[PDB]
């Protein structure tokens, strides 16, 4: 009853103020969005919420919105991409150089679940595959300095993060609970992976080179000049014959003397010339 | 000097206008984190006394859409102000805004003057 209510006001501040309109079944959204700014403001309902906003301002309701409109990612998006991954390319990349040490781009990692999700499948092609990479791999993950970067280091994640796209089996293997409808990846998940602050838009010449590239679902954030000024960098971070991952429904209609088209049964990756 | 809250980001995604049961293909110019710039189509029959709607196609998967209500007209362009604009949108807005300025402090400072819009 009395819950309920407050969401309906929280609803009616995003409409006056913003202009934002939430719409139904976006409660349990709304909770986990808002979860961390609420105990570091010592907020313990949303309706404590509502009533603080409007009274002491102060920058928490500029708080409120960038949290509110900070999007999700999905762990190991679309499957396939990280099966080509142990079963085609890091056997293929790893039959090139002798098992030296292999390293991984992650590009605008956003909360994490990208980065996290390529060190999980590096983790189950190395149980099979003991010895075959030499060096391990590397991978390095950016996004822009915020709230999502710090919360993708930290590598904690709540229920409704956890209950889409993630099996029960990885659940077990890679996750330690920690305290209720929380879970943390465990530390060998965690320490492949580096995060770095650093922006598309940035210089990519302190990331050093890549044998593979992950930029996926982000480049439909740009004009066409400035996306195109991206893959041309982006091209200057890979080792010739690395492969750039874009997502599945992205297509790079460019650049055909840079990067060469190659289907993988699922799926298109691009192989840098 | 500065009049304008929010930075304009020149921008080229397919675009639509629409009001009741017209729809208009314009050309987008910039975006920004609160309304757009277009080129004014052939046939505008556009009533500027009524609400607009925008419909930003990025890509196959993200659609930024939102009501937007003409604040000018000159030269043959249109100035969109954003007025109601749904969850998912807005979260896809901010993330191509974020992505393009680069810095959270200009960020936190669009966001802070989005909310102190309507004070
Ligand atoms: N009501 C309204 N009308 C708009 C707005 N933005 C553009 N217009 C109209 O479009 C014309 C072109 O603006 P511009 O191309 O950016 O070219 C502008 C711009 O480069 C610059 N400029 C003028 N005022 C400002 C300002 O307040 N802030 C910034 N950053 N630039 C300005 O001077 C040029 C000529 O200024 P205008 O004569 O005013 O001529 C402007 C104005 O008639 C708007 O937000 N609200
Ligand atoms: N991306 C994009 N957004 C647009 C455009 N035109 C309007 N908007 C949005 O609609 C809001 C209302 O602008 P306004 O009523 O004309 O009221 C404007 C206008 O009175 C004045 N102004 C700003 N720039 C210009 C300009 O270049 N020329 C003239 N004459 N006035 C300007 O400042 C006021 C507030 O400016 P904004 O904070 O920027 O807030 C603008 C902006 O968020 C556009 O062409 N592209």
């Amino acid at each position: 009853s009395a819950a309920n209510a407050d969401f309906e006001l929280f609803r009616v501040f995003l409409e006056k103020t913003c202009g934002i309109v939430l719409g139904s079944n976006k409660q349990y959204l709304v909770s986990s969005r808002l979860n961390k700014l609420m105990e570091q403001q010592g907020i313990k309902s949303l309706g404590e919420l509502v009533q603080r906003i409007q009274t002491q301002r102060g920058g928490l309701r500029e708080m409120v919105v960038d949290a509110m409109t900070t999007n999700e990612t999905l762990w190991f998006r679309d499957t396939y991409p990280f099966e080509v991954l142990k079963q085609r390319v890091l056997p293929e990349l790893i039959k090139a150089n002798g098992g030296q040490r292999l390293r991984i781009w992650s590009a605008a990692c956003s909360s994490g679940q990208e980065p996290y999700s390529l060190s999980m499948a590096i983790d189950e092609f190395e149980k099979t595959n003991l010895g075959q990479l030499k060096a391990g791999v590397q991978i390095v993950a950016t996004d822009l300095s915020g709230s999502m970067l710090t919360a993708a280091k930290a590598g904690e994640y709540d229920t409704l993060a956890m209950g889409r796209g993630l099996s029960p089996e990885r659940l077990q293997r890679y996750f330690d609970a920690k305290g209720p409808g929380r879970w943390a990846v465990k530390p060998a998940i965690r320490s492949r992976v580096e995060f770095r602050a650093l922006n598309l838009l940035d210089s990519y010449a302190s990331l050093g080179k890549f044998d593979m590239v992950f930029c996926r679902n982000v480049l439909i954030y740009f004009s066409a000049e400035v996306k195109r000024d991206i893959l041309l960098r982006i091209h200057g971070t890979l080792k010739p014959g690395g492969y750039l991952f874009l997502g599945a429904s992205e297509a790079l209609n460019n650049l055909p003397d840079h990067y060469q088209m190659v289907q993988c049964s699922p799926g298109i990756i691009y192989r840098a010339k | 000097d500065e009049r304008r809250r929010f930075h304009r980001i020149a921008f080229d995604a397919d675009s639509e206008i629409l009001q009741g049961e017209r729809r208009w293909e314009v050309l987008l110019h910039d975006v920004s984190l609160h309304g757009i710039l277009v080129g004014q189509p052939q046939d505008w029959n556009g009533d500027p006394q009524r609400p607009f709607e925008a419909r930003l196609y990025l890509g196959l998967d993200v659609l930024i859409r939102m009501e937007i209500s003409l604040a000018w007209a000159r030269d043959g362009l249109l100035g969109f102000e954003c007025q109601h604009i749904d969850l998912d949108s807005i979260s896809h807005l901010r993330r191509l805004v974020e992505l393009n300025l680069g810095d959270e402090e200009l960020l936190e400072r669009e966001l802070a003057l989005l909310v102190s819009a309507h004070d």
